[PDB]
DNA sequence: TGAGCGGCCTCGGCACCATGTGACTTA
DNA sequence: TAAGTCACATGGTGCCGAGGCCGCTCA
C-alpha cells in the first residue's frame, strides 16, 4: 500500500553533483542510487536509444514504514521532448522540501501527471512484465478487475466494474497469441467484442491486479516496496508532447 | 461624527438610541472604537443583552483598524488568575460576541493562539489563526503540540472539529513541520462538526449595515 | 412467445414470453414431446395447450361479464384469471372457486335471518357444475 | 432514567481520551461502562458524601490517585478548560 | 389466547408516533379519525356525526395537520394507539411513499416443482395465519389491497417479552414484516428481512397458504428492488415479466394491431425507416454529423434499450429502475473457459448504459441482449449465449 | 458536553462558587476514575493480546481496583 | 533490508498460494453443473 | 467468558467452516 | 418571512474477500 | 538455508439503516 505520485520535470537535471547541498539542508545523507536501464528490450518496441537514467533517492533513516521511507524515483532520457519525469512514495513532509529544493536549485517546472484511459491500460501491460537477473522478461498474471466510475444524468449509473480473473487473462493473452502487452491486444478488444465496451473512451478511474498493484488516474499504488522498470517507461511516454 | 464620542463621553435610554442611529447613518473611529470599548468592558451597570446588542449593532469601523485597538481588546479578553484578582471578569458572552464581531472585521498570532486555549473563545478565534497564518514559516512543531494537547484535551465541545480545521489549514499552507495528517487522525473522525465548522456565517445584515457605511465612508479607501 | 434455438442441441428452447404467471408457460414446454421440441408440429402443440389456457380465461371472463351486463347479478369482483370471484343475487353474497369451464367450489356467504343452513348446502351442491348450467339455474332461482 | 446516564454522555465525555490512547469499545462495552458509572457515582458519594476542604485531598489520596495537592491541580490541568483550572488554582 | 386482538393498546413512544403522523396528509387522517371513531371510539365524548362537524369545522377552517396530530395523540386516543391504528398509519405511509421500501420476491414452488398460483380467501387466510403464529409469538396480522396494484399487502407484527427498572407492563413491538400478495401469481414478494423472526413469519405463511399439499418458497433473487409497482412490472403476473429491454414491444404490443383492422395502415405497406449498420469494425476508428441520421442512431439506441422508437412514456428513465446486476459471461475460446464478471451499481443500470451508448462509449451494434436490459433485475451466468440466473 | 456539564449532573442528582468548585474538583475526580479502569482493561486485553476490550475485562479490572479501595 | 527481503519474498509465495487456490476453486467451479 | 462475537472470532469461524468442507470434499475423493 | 420535503451523506455495524507475517515443514 | 503449506489476525471494499443538516421551496 504504497501510493506513487507522479509529477513531471521540464529538464534533464543531473542528481550525481549537488546532492550534498540536499544533504546539508536536511541535515542527513541520502541513499541515491544510479542506473542506466534499457527498458523497451523486445525488437517491436525498439532497438535504438532505449537507454534510460534511473535515479532512485532514498530519505534513509530507518525501516518500519513509509513514514522513514519516502523513496524517490527518477526516470529520464536526453532524447525526448520533456526529459525527466519523478516518482515519489509515502506521505512524509520532507518530500515536498526537496520538491522545493530541486525546483529552486534545478529551476525546473514541475507539474502532476494525470493518466488517460490508454495510459492507463498501457502501465497495467507494463506491470506484469518483471525483468529476471538471468535478463530475461516474465509476465506474472494477475487477477485484474477494470472499475469505471461514470457520470450520468440523475446518478443513473454510479459506477460498475469488469472483473477478469488471472486464468481467464491467460487463456484470453493465448488465444491471441504470443504478445508483450496482453491487454491492450488480447483483453481490451475481448471486451469490446463481447460487451461492447470500449474501455478506452469509457472512463476509467482505476484497474486493480490482486495482490500486486491498482494503479488510478492521478496515483499509483503497490504492495511491491518498489516500481519496475517497465511502468517507469510507460509514464515516460505517457508524458511526451 | 462628533456626537458618537460624545454620547460615549456622557456614558463615562436616549444616549443608546442616539448612539445606535450615529453609527447607522455614520460608523465610529478607532479611537471612538477604542473609547466605546473600554466603557463598555470595564463597568458593569449596563446590561448584558444591550452589550450584545452594541457589540453585534453598534461597533462599526470607518477605516483601518489600528493597532492599538486590538491591543485594547486583547487586555479585555483576559481572565482573572492567581497573579491579578483586581480586575474583574469580562463576561463570557460578552467576549465570545466580540470575538464573533471581530470575525466580521509574528506576535500577534502567537497572542491569538495564546487565547486559543479558552473554551468559550473557540468558537470564533479559529478563522482569526487561519487568517494569521499566510506563510509556512508561520507554522511550527510548538504550536502543533499546542493545539494537539488542546484538541484531544476533554472538558471542551468546540476543540476537535475547529482544531481538526486548524491543522487541515496547516496541512494545506506549509506542506512541512514532519507530517501531521496522523494527528489529524487521532482527532475526531465524523466530518460532520468540522464540516459545520468549515462554513461560517457572519450575520449578513450586519455585512450589509457596514457596506453601506463604509461606502459612505473614504473614496478609495 | 419467442421460440429460440440452442446452439448447441438444435432444439427450440422458450426465450421471451409475454403471457402471465398463472399460465405456467415454462411448464406446458417443458411438458412438450418430453422437454426438448424440434419439429414445427410440437411448436404448434405448445401454442395450442397454451392458447386453451388464453380461451379458458377469456371464456370464463366473457360469461362472468355477460351475467353482469343482463343485470341478473348485482357488482362482483374479477382477479386476474376470473376463478375466484363474489357477487351478489339479490343481496347473497355467493362466491365461487370455478377451474376450467367447471365449477367446482361454492361458497355462500350472506346470512339473512330467513335464510337457513340446509337449504344453503343443498344449494352450494345444486349450483356447482357447468358455467351456462350455473347461468340457466340462477336465472331460475332468481324467479 | 433520570439517574442513569446514557451512551451518548459518555462518548461526549471520553471519546478524546479512547482515541489519542488507542482504545476500541464495542457497544456492549459501552453499555457495560454506562452501568459502571452509577456505580462508581454510588462509591463516590458513599466515600465523599459532603464537601470540605481537607477531607476531599484526604481521600483522593486515600483512593490512590494523587499524592498531593500537585498532583490535584495537575489532573485539573489535563481535565479542565483554561478558565476552570485557573480558577481551582486560586481555590487552591 | 396468544394471538393479540384488535383492541389491545402497546407501549409506542408518543414522539414516533408524533413524528410518523406528519408525514400523512390532512385528508388520510380525516377518513383515519373518522374510519376509527366509528369501528373503535375513542375518549373523546361525542357522537359520530357531532364528530364528523367537529372535523368539517377544522377542515374549512384550514388547519395545519400538527393541530389535529397533537389532537388525535392527546385528547382522542390519550393512553395510547391500538394495533390495529398502529398498522393501518403504517400502511398509509407504505401507500403514501412506495418508493421507501425494498422488496424480495420469491416463488411459491409445490409438490413436484410446478409454480403454485397462490389464491388468498382474505378473512380466513388473515384468521389461520394469526392463529399459525399465536402459538409461537405475540402476533398480529393486518391485511388491506392495493388502492392501485392488484395485490393484497399483509402487515405482521411480532411482539417479545420485557440498575432497577422501575414497572412498565409493556409489549415491545418490533420492525414489521411485510408480505405481499399477488392476486393470481406464484410469485411472493416479502420485506427484506433475514432474522428468525422473518424466517418464522414466511414459514408459517407457507404453512397456512397450503392446507392441500406441502409448499416451500424459494427465493428468486437476493437483490432487493424498491417501488412495489416496479417489482409488479419485473416479476408479477404481467406481461413484461420475461419481455423486457429490447423486448418490451411485445409485452406492450405497439407494433401490430388486430387482423380485424385496416390494412392501408399495416407495417408492410406504410414501410418503416431505418439505417444501413456496418457489420465491418468502424466504430473504434471514428464529428457533426447529419441531425437526420442522428435522430436515427438515437432511435436506434432508443429501440435497443426500451424496445420502442418512441420508449414507454428524462428520456433514459426506463420502464423499471435497476439498482444492482451482476453477469458472469463466459465463453470457450479455444477449449479454455473464460469468465468475465460485470457488476454494475446506480439507480438505473440500463437508462446509464442507454445513455454512455448515446455518448459514443460503447457499442450499439455489439451490446449484447442482457446488457441492453434483457431479463431485467436478473443476475446470472451466461454460458453458450443463455442466460441463466443465479439462485 | 463539558465538564461543567457533569458538574450540572452532579448538583442535580444531589438536589455557591466554592461548593461549584468542590463539584468541579468532583468531576475531575470521576474522569480519573473513568481513565484508570479504561487504562486497567487496555492492559488486561493487551496482556491477553485482544487490540478491544471486553465487558468481563473491565469488570475484572474494576473489581480489582475496589478491592485495593 | 535483508529480512525485510525475505518477507517481501515469502509474501510473493504465499500469494502465488493464494491465487492457486482460487485458480482451482474458479476450475471446480467451471466443472460444476449449476 | 466466551463475548467475543467480533473479527479474530467470527473469521475463525469462516475458516473453520471452509476447511470442513475442504475437508468432506477430500473425504469424498478416493486419494 | 417560515415551515418542509428530498438528495446528500456520514456514522457505523455487518458481511465478505483480501492480505501480510510468524510458525512450521521440505529440500 | 530457499521455498512451500498453514492458520491466524488485521486490512479493506461494499452495503445499508438511521439521522442529521442542507437546499432550496413554496405560501
Amino acid at each position: 500500500p504504497y501510493t506513487w505520485k507522479f509529477l513531471g520535470i521540464s529538464k534533464q537535471l543531473s542528481l550525481e553533483n549537488g546532492i550534498a547541498k540536499l544533504n546539508q539542508l536536511l541535515n542527513l545523507e541520502v541513499d541515491l542510487d544510479i542506473q542506466t536501464i534499457r527498458v523497451p528490450s523486445d525488437p517491436d518496441g525498439g532497438t535504438a536509444a532505449d537507454e534510460y537514467i534511473r535515479y532512485e533517492m532514498r530519505l534513509d533513516i530507518s525501516n518500519l514504514d513509509e513514514g522513514t521511507y519516502s523513496k524517490f524515483i527518477f526516470l529520464g532520457n536526453s532524447k525526448m521532448e520533456v526529459p525527466m519525469f519523478l516518482c515519489y512514495c509515502g506521505t512524509d513532509n520532507r518530500n515536498e522540501v526537496v520538491l522545493q529544493w530541486l525546483k529552486a536549485e534545478y529551476g525546473v517546472i514541475m507539474w502532476p501527471i494525470k493518466f488517460e484511459q490508454k495510459t492507463m491500460i498501457k502501465l497495467a501491460d507494463a506491470s506484469i512484465v518483471h525483468v529476471t537477473k538471468e535478463n530475461i522478461e516474465q509476465i506474472t498474471w494477475f487477477s485484474s478487475k477494470l472499475y469505471f466510475e461514470p457520470e450520468t444524468q440523475d446518478k443513473n449509473l454510479r459506477q460498475f466494474s469488469i472483473e477478469i480473473p488471472r486464468e481467464s487473462c491467460e487463456g484470453l493473452a493465448l488465444g491471441y497469441g504470443n504478445t508483450m502487452h496482453p491487454y491492450n491486444d488480447a483483453i481490451v478488444p475481448y471486451i469490446y467484442n463481447e460487451t461492447g465496451m470500449a474501455v478506452e473512451r469509457l472512463p476509467l478511474t482505476s484497474v486493480i491486479l490482486a495482490g500486486h498493484t491498482k494503479i488510478m488516474r492521478e496515483s499509483i499504488v503497490t504492495s511491491t516496496r518498489s516500481l519496475r522498470n517497465r511502468v517507469l517507461a510507460v509514464v515516460l511516454q505517457s508524458i511526451q508532447f | 461624527s462628533l456626537i458618537l464620542d460624545d454620547i460615549i463621553l456622557s456614558l463615562t435610554k436616549t444616549t443608546l438610541s442616539l448612539l445606535y442611529e450615529k453609527s447607522k447613518q455614520y460608523g465610529l473611529s478607532s479611537p471612538q472604537l477604542q473609547a466605546l470599548v473600554r466603557l463598555l468592558c470595564e463597568t458593569s451597570i449596563i446590561d448584558t443583552v444591550t452589550k450584545v446588542y452594541i457589540v453585534e449593532n453598534c461597533f462599526l469601523p470607518d477605516g483601518y483598524l489600528t493597532k492599538e485597538l486590538l491591543l485594547e481588546i486583547i487586555n479585555h479578553l483576559g481572565t482573572p488568575t492567581v497573579f491579578s484578582r483586581y480586575r474583574i471578569q469580562t463576561p463570557p458572552v460578552l467576549q465570545s460576541a466580540l470575538c464573533k464581531w471581530l470575525v466580521h472585521v509574528n506576535i500577534s498570532s502567537s497572542i491569538w493562539l495564546h487565547l486559543w486555549q479558552f473554551s468559550f473563545l473557540q468558537k470564533w478565534i479559529t478563522p482569526l489563526v487561519i487568517w494569521q497564518a499566510t506563510t509556512p514559516v508561520d507554522v511550527k512543531p510548538w504550536k502543533l503540540s499546542i493545539i494537539k494537547r488542546c484538541a484531544m484535551h476533554p472538558g471542551y465541545r468546540d476543540a476537535p472539529g475547529s482544531a481538526t480545521l486548524i491543522l487541515q489549514r496547516f496541512q494545506c499552507l506549509v506542506g512541512a513541520s514532519s507530517q501531521i495528517t496522523e494527528s489529524i487522525i487521532t482527532i475526531n473522525c465524523n466530518r460532520k462538526t468540522l464540516k459545520s465548522h468549515r462554513n461560517l456565517k457572519l450575520d449578513a445584515h450586519f455585512l450589509s449595515i457596514l457596506k453601506r457605511i463604509l461606502s459612505r465612508a473614504h473614496p478609495a479607501n | 412467445v419467442l421460440l429460440k434455438k440452442r446452439i448447441k442441441s438444435n432444439s427450440w428452447f422458450l426465450f421471451k414470453h409475454t403471457i402471465p404467471s398463472f399460465i405456467d408457460v415454462q411448464g406446458i414446454f417443458d411438458d412438450t414431446n418430453g422437454g426438448l421440441v424440434i419439429s414445427h408440429d410440437d411448436a404448434y402443440l405448445f401454442a395450442k395447450r397454451v392458447f386453451l389456457q388464453l380461451v379458458e380465461v377469456q371464456k370464463r371472463r366473457q360469461i362472468f361479464k355477460d351475467l353482469e351486463a343482463k343485470k341478473i347479478i348485482h357488482d362482483l369482483d374479477l382477479d386476474l384469471e376470473s376463478s375466484m370471484v363474489s357477487f351478489f343475487v339479490k343481496d347473497i353474497k355467493v362466491e365461487l372457486f370455478v377451474k376450467q369451464n367447471e365449477i367446482v367450489s361454492c361458497s355462500i356467504l350472506d346470512d339473512i335471518h330467513d335464510f337457513s343452513q340446509n337449504n344453503k348446502s343443498k344449494w352450494e351442491i345444486a349450483l356447482l357444475g357447468s358455467l351456462d348450467d350455473l347461468e340457466l339455474k340462477l336465472n331460475h332461482s332468481f324467479a | 432514567s433520570i439517574k442513569p446516564l446514557q451512551i451518548m454522555d459518555l462518548k461526549h465525555l471520553t471519546r478524546q481520551f479512547l482515541n489519542e490512547n488507542r482504545i476500541i469499545l464495542p457497544k456492549q462495552t459501552w453499555s457495560t461502562i454506562q452501568e459502571e458509572s452509577l456505580n462508581i457515582m454510588d462509591f463516590l458519594k458513599q466515600k465523599i458524601g459532603t464537601l470540605q476542604k481537607q477531607e476531599l485531598v484526604d481521600s483522593f489520596i486515600d483512593m490512590g490517585i494523587i499524592n498531593n495537592v500537585d498532583d490535584m491541580f495537575e489532573l485539573a490541568h489535563e481535565l479542565l478548560p483554561l478558565e476552570l483550572q485557573s480558577r481551582i488554582e486560586s481555590y487552591l | 389466547e396468544l394471538r393479540l386482538e384488535d383492541n389491545y393498546v402497546p407501549t409506542s413512544d408518543t414522539l414516533v408516533v408524533f413524528k410518523q403522523l406528519m408525514k400523512l396528509p390532512v385528508t388520510v387522517l380525516y377518513d383515519l379519525t373518522l374510519s376509527w371513531f366509528a369501528k373503535f371510539g375513542g375518549s373523546f365524548d361525542g357522537d359520530i356525526y357531532l364528530l364528523t362537524e367537529t372535523l368539517d369545522l377544522l377542515i374549512e377552517k384550514g388547519v395545519r395537520r400538527n393541530v389535529i396530530v397533537n389532537r388525535i395523540l392527546y385528547v382522542y386516543w390519550p393512553d395510547g394507539l391500538n394495533v390495529f391504528q398502529l398498522a393501518e398509519i403504517d400502511c398509509h405511509l407504505m401507500i403514501s411513499k412506495p418508493e421507501k421500501f425494498k422488496w424480495l420476491p420469491s416463488k411459491a414452488l409445490r409438490g413436484d416443482g410446478k409454480p403454485y398460483v397462490v389464491k388468498l380467501q382474505p378473512a380466513k387466510f388473515i384468521e389461520n395465519l394469526q392463529t399459525d403464529l399465536a402459538k409461537i409469538y405475540h402476533c398480529h396480522v393486518y391485511m388491506f389491497k392495493h388502492p392501485s396494484l392488484p395485490v393484497l399487502i399483509t402487515r405482521i407484527q411480532l411482539f417479545d417479552s420485557n440498575l432497577d427498572k422501575f414497572q412498565g407492563k409493556p409489549l415491545i413491538s418490533r420492525r414489521p414484516y411485510y408480505v405481499a400478495f399477488p392476486l393470481n401469481s406464484p410469485i411472493i414478494f416479502h420485506s427484506v428481512d433475514k432474522d428468525i423472526y422473518a424466517r418464522l413469519v414466511l414459514q408459517s405463511i407457507s404453512r397456512t397458504i397450503s392446507e392441500r399439499e406441502t409448499i416451500i418458497f424459494k427465493p428468486v433473487q437476493k437483490i432487493p428492488v424498491k417501488s412495489i409497482h416496479n417489482i409488479m412490472t419485473l416479476l408479477g403476473p404481467s406481461r413484461f415479466a420475461e419481455s423486457m429491454g429490447p423486448w418490451e414491444c411485445y409485452a406492450s404490443a405497439n407494433f401490430e394491431r388486430s387482423p380485424l383492422h385496416d390494412y392501408k395502415k399495416h407495417q408492410g405497406l406504410t414501410g418503416k425507416k431505418v439505417m444501413v449498420r456496418e457489420f465491418d469494425d468502424s466504430f473504434l476508428n471514428d464529428g457533426k454529423e447529419e441531425p437526420e441520421i442522428r435522430r436515427l442512431r438515437l432511435e436506434k439506441n432508443m429501440i435497443k434499450f426500451k424496445g420502442s422508437a418512441n420508449g414507454v412514456m428524462s428520456r433514459y428513465s426506463s420502464l423499471v429502475p435497476i439498482e444492482k446486476v451482476g453477469f458472469t459471461l463466459k465463453n470457450e475460446i479455444n477449449s479454455r473457459i473464460i469468465t468475465i464478471k460485470l457488476k454494475f451499481n446506480g439507480n438505473d443500470i440500463f437508462g446509464g448504459l442507454h445513455e454512455l451508448c448515446d455518448k459514443n462509449l460503447i457499442n450499439i451494434d455489439k451490446v449484447p441482449g442482457w446488457l441492453a436490459g434483457e431479463n431485467g433485475s436478473f443476475s446470472g451466468t451466461i454460458m453458450n449465449g443463455d442466460f441463466q440466473r443465479e439462485q | 458536553m463539558d465538564t461543567e456539564a457533569l458538574a450540572n449532573y452532579l448538583l442535580r442528582q444531589l438536589s455557591s462558587s466554592q461548593e461549584y468548585n468542590k463539584k468541579l474538583l468532583l468531576a475531575c475526580g470521576f474522569q480519573a476514575i473513568l481513565r484508570k479502569i479504561l487504562l486497567d482493561a487496555r492492559t488486561r486485553a493487551t496482556a491477553e493480546g485482544l487490540r478491544e476490550v471486553y465487558p468481563y475485562h473491565i469488570e475484572a479490572a474494576t473489581q480489582a481496583f475496589l478491592d485495593s479501595q | 533490508e535483508w529480512k525485510k527481503q525475505r518477507k517481501d519474498s515469502h509474501k510473493e509465495v504465499e500469494r502465488r498460494r493464494r491465487e492457486n487456490i482460487n485458480t482451482a476453486i474458479n476450475v471446480l467451479s467451471d466443472l460444476l453443473p449449476v
